[PDB]
């Protein structure tokens, strides 16, 4: 397994910038995405939170409606819009994967046929706030 | 047979009355569910039906194994008002049958109380 | 804007007994399960308590933790001289974003 | 001058019943007809000749055709049932031209012994059989957008087997025997019998086939001899040969559908394509046509000429028979109906395989195809007219309605029951 | 046919036995489908309750008379009541049940009777 | 002296035998009834008095009961056998909100061939359908526990009158007592050759077209000292009921297969309105009132009325058909809540029904055009008391199906007749 | 079939003893859905007896013995069915082995009762003008 | 002098006719239609014609053609109503059971409650009732050549007995021979209305419950001297049999379809033994040494018994039914190993197999299929007789067990039986005329 981080830097305040987050060696659909900094000296803090398709997504009180969170399928990497950059916001940032898999349950059919694979229908299980894989992160540094 | 004695009686149909009684001497002389499996079944229940229908009607007045039996109801004048000469030697009896068709439920009535009442005069002759 | 009360720096002598602690509210623990992890110092953190009650299989059973209704402790056995580490605590729920907070760190 | 009663007098009256099977022993072939469940029937039937009586029946108020036709409609639907449908088959087909046209090599999906899988197989289908999509080609089966399908099981027999209408126990069919009796007339030679004669249960369109040619002088039946709706059904006494095959060699192509199902289509033709044709002889035909027209003239007292059929489908416009186990659709239509040595008039017909047969949208047979060389020699006695409107008077042939094939040999039969009970006055009191 | 001669039998339930014979007279002188198998099952069972009975009336004799008579002498075991009383004072249906038991005893009997008597004539 | 036999002799027994159909002659429809296929009936019957009688009945110990309703449960799968089923039909249906009882489902269905769909519309009420992930996607009632079958359009279920005669040699017992509920020995047996009509009716609440007593109300029941038991109200005097439907639907013929097609519910002429039913208040409070002084004869103690349990739309409902239309009325809490106007009854309307309660039994009832009116007639009425102890509570109940005809056929007992008769005289041959 | 299903049964023992005892022995020896396939044979089976019964019933009718057991016929024994005397048949025979030998001749003996009784009729009742 | 006639006269004549069901009033809805069948008599009475021979054939009877051609329309009329297994036979992805090993456990794709949509579930399938197609992954046995359907667990095979009884104007003749073997005539033959309880077992190579000889051991064939013609041998003083399966199942309903559902075997509580039958061999050897002595005395040489043929398993093994479950049992070098000349009750233990799907009475056309019983089945059942057919040497007349027929366990209880008319109109001469 290999997690790596692009779109790190240096940055000036009151900027802009967009995070990605290359995912391999694992399907990139089938697993839940978390987004942590920590504080140099500090402790952990989550960001946001994503499920496998995109349609649920979760922030911290302190950056709604600045910080946004979107995957792609056909691509796979992670997306981390970031404004309005403070000083307290210089931290150790790293991309993490879920552990539960949305194993499927109903697919789409096809009576008369039986043999086309069609598209998932109901699928089970979401984010569980499990990291077991960790990349090497990427530093931001404002001033 | 049921069948092949039904239609020994439809022999000589053109003939007279009068001659009927003996013409029937000389001819006699010389002599599993499936749709066609059911109508069959339907057809055996129905010659019973039939056979039976005319024996116990019989059975009612008096004849029962008879023939030629005679009963005690005295012949009106208003049913048939023809002479003894004319019914049994110039009518057939398909031609006779159409002319008494409508006095046929006041005469099986009145066979039947006729016989009826015999029994009872009859039996008590002891009492 | 909740926080997990740990402390800061504990002492970790080889052959002594260390209790990692994490006490934090009822939104937050009172009705979701708690984890744990390890950052050891300039390495990558990594999992080791899910569900409270179950470890990976890539640690022994020297590592141990529980949970006493609105506070967790974590009670390792066989302390070494490798195991001075930053360990952390955590929660997570679906539900509310007060709930996904992560502990302030325990250096051993 | 006393009432007595006899048992046993010519005494009858009209009524219905039900007629029940008859057929002799003949041999397992399980035959479409259920002759083997049939009752056998008797070497010298009982045959009375009644004198001195002149009985008047009708022949299109009878009710034995009646019964007649709801019994081989419920016949077939009997050896229908237990049959296996042709549902997995209304797929969308592709089809192509055949070898060295009316012949179309189709292909499509077909699922195999099991749901999972799918093979890609070709088969053989008439053109009269399948209908476009869209010119261009697709096409799809005639019968999957109106009713199910079925197949009829390739062990059963279509073969024609004369059965016996007998009356139950009780009854009495009788029989005339005059030699100019219409359809509608006091006859005066009549006879009594239990059984029917042979009846050869058989289907067409315009001719008649394997009939019973009854008597000299032609007869001309008919209900309204003045009318335009009313089919004039002759009855010939001097009946023609007709003689056609297939001199196509095909193969039977055992292909599989469904979990558990499988149909027989047409495979490989050997040798060149040649067309089907009867052979119904000229000389032969010609004054058969002139013998009615002098009997047809004398119930108009006009002159009458003869016209092709009318047009539009084929089981109502021309010819419609079966041989051999396969069905066939001639026309007939301007070869020796276009009229008023030894050569012989060759009649192209076409064959098809599924038959919407009884006249109504459901219940579509598929008979499948019989490898080989099919060829028959039947026998025609009786044409099926229809008149036009309106000089002179038009004549075209048209099956009005099916139950007409059956009138043409159940005209001269009457059913009806006996009551032996009998009443006259006599000299006689109970002693 | 068979139903209308049947229900005529019960005009006099309530009359007494010896004015049966003679309450008749001033009545008689005042005058493929579910059910295609349900009626086939009525017309077969009919001709069965009805020759059954016309079965009995041929191993006693008199086999189309009415009121008969037998051969066989009246046990007065069967009934310790009287002959004027039964006449007067007893409905049909009410002397049923006081014999009813001794049915199938006095059927065969009865057949017996008639057997011998065959027999001994036939032998003149 | 000596024995003698008598024939025809007035002695029957009780027994059990088969009955069949006799209808009037005014037959084509092909209902599912047939009469096509019944004898006709006797335009003077034959029935005559028993002087001197005495014959105790029973009704719920009887057998022509237990044979009608085994009779009319084999005319329906008779009928319902050769039509077309809606299996193809358990689709995801994708149901909007109509023009809120009327759902419009736009679901997917086979074409004329099986390569290729197409997406259809149709309207379905509510009851009939069930969510799998509400606000939508829903699906039918019972795709998942019973077969559903369509019945024929071709075909209507008009309640007509008929006849079960006894074969020839039995008899169908009738006793004319006003007064003479169901058990009890009557006193006026008069012997009849069959039954009179008898409308083949379907209800659960109350009772719809029969026949009255003509003498007082009469309360039938097993055993009044029994806490289950279904009691039998018949009425004397009728009461007037109309049901309609004000809307306006119209019939629309949508493929689902190879050969196989159903009708459904397309737009809907004029506006929405709902249907109801309308009882006299006047003719309903008189009517009440009686049952409430001859109920408290038996009892002794005041009583009111309630309101049905509830649950499922068959017992608590008053479900009846109009029409080719099944009807379910709440009549719970308008005129049974507690004990020159018009008390209306709100209904609603279901297609796919589940007959008799029965697994594996579901019939789609198609759409009728134009609307519909039934001017209906109540005979008789349900109730079943409650366990108490003070007043008393009754309530209309849905205790059994074939408790519906014991109200026609309470005066009637089949019976076989044994002509053969014994009895001593003086007589010997000669 | 519950009433005449032990009749035909209850002649046919004693079958071993002669015929001139077959009528003394026999004195004395009785002085002691519903649509299935079983529906079906059941009323399959129910006809065959009717079937059987008035079969032979109407047989009788026509002989001049409505239900009589032992009818004597106004007809000849013909010399040429059994050259036997009358002692020996009676004692020296049985019924079954009877049938074997004089049954054949069973189509012109049921004719000759009919014309025998026939023209007897006619000859008693239609005599009397 | 005079002609004069008879009526109900001793004379009967052998004829055909539809028998009827008769059975107890003890009364589920078995796969016998008897709770629509017409009740018996306590007390059947029969006559004793005395001094009479009568002589019937054995194998030309007409009852064994009625009783075969009446179980065969019967199973029909039970199966209509069933829901068909046509969805069920796909890829099956089948992998060995998680704990001789003659079970797998398939997992295959099925359509959920509603059509448009699949699902994936899993089930317990024997060995012998899955083929494989790459010969991983494996399909139904038999979905290929016919459609498959199911039986209702609400009907039950239980063997009941019944009397098949002959219509009014019948008479059922029976024998009392004791020593009377097939074809042949009864010295002592009596009338009888109709037959005694029979019980339609199916069996292959030995016969299950059923009557027993009187005196001795019977030797019924049509032809001893042929080599087609099965051998029944009748026995008697029966061997007691117990076939049991100590492992339990747990029946499951999946969902293969809107409104139609199938049960299947889901988990098995403990470990897996092996279904097997008991046969005390103290009684088996005493009895395989006095039917080989019988035989020799028609043969006049030595006899010896050997394996079945082999081929099929439908012929060669001993497949009765017990319980519900359809056992397959291997019959065979256990039993009939060895020859005949001249303690501790060492049971014989017999390896069976249980198969589910079976298409009886080798018709192609239809195959039932049994649910799972749940639980432990275990039925003490009776032995009376064996089918043994010929080889054709010469010497040693080489014996093998196996049927030839269905029919074949019905002729074991219809030998002494035979229907005839009665013919009641009698004919004789006497000297009395009409006039009298
Ligand atoms: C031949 O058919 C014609 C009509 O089709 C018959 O002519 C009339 O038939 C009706 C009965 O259908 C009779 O009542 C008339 O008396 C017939 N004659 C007329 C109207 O002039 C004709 O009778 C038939 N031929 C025979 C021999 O019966
Ligand atoms: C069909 O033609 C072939 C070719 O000559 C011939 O052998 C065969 O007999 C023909 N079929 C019939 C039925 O005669
Ligand atoms: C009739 O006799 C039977 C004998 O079985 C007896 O049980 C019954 O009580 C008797 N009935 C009367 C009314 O004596
Ligand atoms: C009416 O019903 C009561 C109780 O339900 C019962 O006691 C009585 O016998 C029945 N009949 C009459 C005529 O009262
Ligand atoms: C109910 O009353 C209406 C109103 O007159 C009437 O038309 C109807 O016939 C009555 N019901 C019956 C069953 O007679
Ligand atoms: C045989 O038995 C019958 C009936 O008992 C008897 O009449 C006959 O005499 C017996 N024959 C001998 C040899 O006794
Ligand atoms: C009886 O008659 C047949 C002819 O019907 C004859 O063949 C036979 O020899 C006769 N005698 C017998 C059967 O003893």
């Amino acid at each position: 397994v290999q997690l790596v981080e692009s779109g790190g830097g240096v940055v000036q305040p009151g900027t802009s910038l967009r995070l990605s987050c290359a995912a391999s060696q694992f399907r990139f659909d089938g697993y839940g995405m978390h987004w942590v900094r920590q504080a140099p000296g500090k402790g952990l803090e989550w960001v946001a939170s994503i499920s496998h398709d995109g349609i649920k997504k979760y922030h911290a009180e302190k950056v709604w409606g600045r910080f946004t969170i979107s995957r792609d399928n056909s691509k796979n990497t992670l997306y981390l819009q970031m404004n309005s950059l403070r000083p307290e916001d210089t931290a150790l940032y790293y991309c993490a994967k879920d552990l539960r898999e949305d194993e499927c349950e109903e697919w789409w059919s096809d009576y008369y046929d039986f043999g086309k694979q069609l598209p998932c229908a109901k699928s089970r299980g979401g984010l569980v706030g499990i990291a077991d894989n960790w990349g090497q992160g990427t530093m931001v540094t404002v001033s | 047979g049921l069948g092949a004695v039904f239609l020994g009686f439809l022999g000589a149909a053109g003939s007279t009355m009068g001659a009927a009684s003996n013409t029937l001497t000389v001819q006699a002389r010389q002599l599993q569910l499936g749709v066609w499996g059911f109508k069959q079944l339907q057809a055996r229940v129905l010659a019973i039906e039939r056979y039976l229908e005319v024996q116990q009607l019989l059975g009612m007045w008096g004849c029962s194994g008879k023939l030629i039996c005679c009963t005690n109801v005295p012949w009106n004048s208003s049913w048939s008002n023809k002479t003894y000469n004319e019914i049994w030697d110039n009518m057939t009896w398909m031609q006779w049958d159409r002319e008494i068709g409508n006095y046929t439920d006041t005469i099986y009535k009145l066979l039947e109380v006729s016989q009826f009442q015999q029994e009872i005069n009859e039996k008590d002759n002891l009492t | 804007q909740s926080v997990l009360t740990q402390p800061p720096s504990v002492s970790a002598a080889p052959g002594q007994k260390v209790t990692i602690s994490c006490s934090g509210n009822t939104s937050n623990i009172g009705n979701n399960f708690v984890s744990w992890y390890q950052q050891r110092p300039g390495r990558a953190p990594q999992l080791l308590i899910y569900e409270t009650d179950k470890r990976p299989s890539g640690i022994p059973d020297r590592f141990s933790a529980s949970k006493s209704g609105t506070s967790g402790t974590l009670a390792i056995t066989g302390l070494q001289t490798g195991d001075e580490a930053d360990y952390y605590c955590a929660t997570w729920a679906a539900s509310l974003s007060s709930a996904r907070v992560f502990g302030t760190g325990t250096k051993v | 001058l006393w009432v007595t009663v006899y048992y046993g007098v010519p005494v009858w009256r009209e009524a219905k019943t039900t007629l029940f099977c008859a057929s002799d022993a003949k041999s397992e072939v399980h035959n479409v007809w259920a002759t083997h469940a049939c009752v056998p029937t008797d070497p010298n039937p009982q045959e009375l000749v009644l004198e001195n009586v002149t009985e008047n029946f009708n022949m299109w108020k009878n009710d034995m055709v009646d019964q007649m036709h709801e019994d081989i409609i419920s016949l077939w639907d009997q050896s229908l049932k237990p049959c296996v449908k042709l549902t997995p088959l209304c797929v969308t087909l592709n089809c192509s031209d055949a070898k060295v046209e009316e012949i179309k090599n189709c292909s499509f999906n077909a699922t195999t012994e099991l749901r999972d899988k799918k093979r890609r197989e070709y088969a053989l289908f008439y053109r009269l059989d399948i209908v476009p999509l869209s010119g261009e080609s697709e096409y799809r089966l005639i019968n999957c957008n109106t009713s199910v399908i079925t197949q009829i099981c390739p062990k059963v027999t279509f073969d024609p087997i004369p059965i016996h209408y007998c009356a139950p126990a009780g009854y009495a069919i009788l029989k005339c025997n005059n030699k100019t009796f219409n359809g509608t007339g006091p006859c005066n030679n009549v006879s009594t019998v239990q059984c029917t004669h042979g009846i050869k249960p058989v289907v067409s369109t315009q001719l008649l086939l394997n009939g019973s040619l009854a008597e000299e002088e032609i007869i001309i039946r008919s209900e309204n001899l003045t009318d335009n709706v009313k089919t004039i059904i002759v009855h010939l006494n001097e009946s023609v040969e007709i003689t056609c095959t297939r001199p196509n060699n095909m193969t039977r192509k055992s292909v599989r559908i469904g979990p558990g199902q499988t149909f027989y289509a047409l495979g490989d033709i050997i040798g060149d394509i040649r067309q089907p044709h009867c052979n119904i002889s000229e000389i032969k035909w010609e004054k058969t046509l002139q013998r009615v027209s002098e009997k047809l003239r004398e119930h108009f007292n006009k002159t009458i000429i003869f016209n092709q059929s009318s047009g539009g489908d084929l089981e109502i416009t021309t010819h419609s028979f079966n041989c051999g186990g396969e069905f066939f659709y001639c026309n007939t239509s301007d070869l020796f109906f276009n009229k008023t040595t030894n050569s012989t008039i060759t009649l192209p017909c076409r064959i098809k395989q599924i038959i919407n047969m009884w006249q109504e949208v459901g219940r579509a047979m598929y008979a499948p195809p019989i490898a080989g060389n099919i060829t028959c020699k039947s026998n025609i006695t009786g044409l099926l007219l229809t008149r036009d409107g309106g000089t002179k008077e038009t004549f075209r042939p048209g099956g009005g309605n099916m139950r007409d094939n059956w009138r043409s040999e159940l005209y001269k039969y009457k059913v009806v029951e006996v009551k032996p009970l009998g009443i006259a006055p006599t000299e006689c009191n109970r002693t």
